[PDB]
């Protein structure tokens, strides 16, 4: 029976999915209009792209 | 404390040079603000005395 150590599978399993939406959370764009801050850096100027 | 005033005269249209985060040739070759300049931008049209 695979489904015996089913508590501590979904512990680490929880631990992944949570750093890999903490990861997808970067591809963002909170309001921004791009979310690579090189790219809005390089775009616009330093007064409108604080 | 200690207030500064620069005098000086363009083209006209190199204004928009003389502000935090600009670049061009009078911005980058004869006058730049730092981008943490704290002031105020005086200028006013003088065709018919220069």
């Amino acid at each position: 029976t695979p489904s015996a150590l089913g508590k501590l599978q979904d512990v680490v399993n929880h631990n992944a999915q949570a750093l890999n939406t903490l990861v997808k959370q970067l591809s963002s764009k909170f309001g921004a209009i791009s979310s690579v801050l090189n790219d809005i850096l390089s775009r616009l100027d330093p007064p409108e792209a604080e | 404390t200690n207030v500064y005033a620069d005098s000086f005269v363009i083209r006209g249209n190199e204004v928009s040079q003389i502000a935090p985060g600009q670049t061009g040739n009078i911005a980058d070759y004869n006058y730049k603000l730092p981008d943490d300049f704290t002031g105020c931008v005086i200028a006013w049209n003088s065709n018919k005395l220069d």
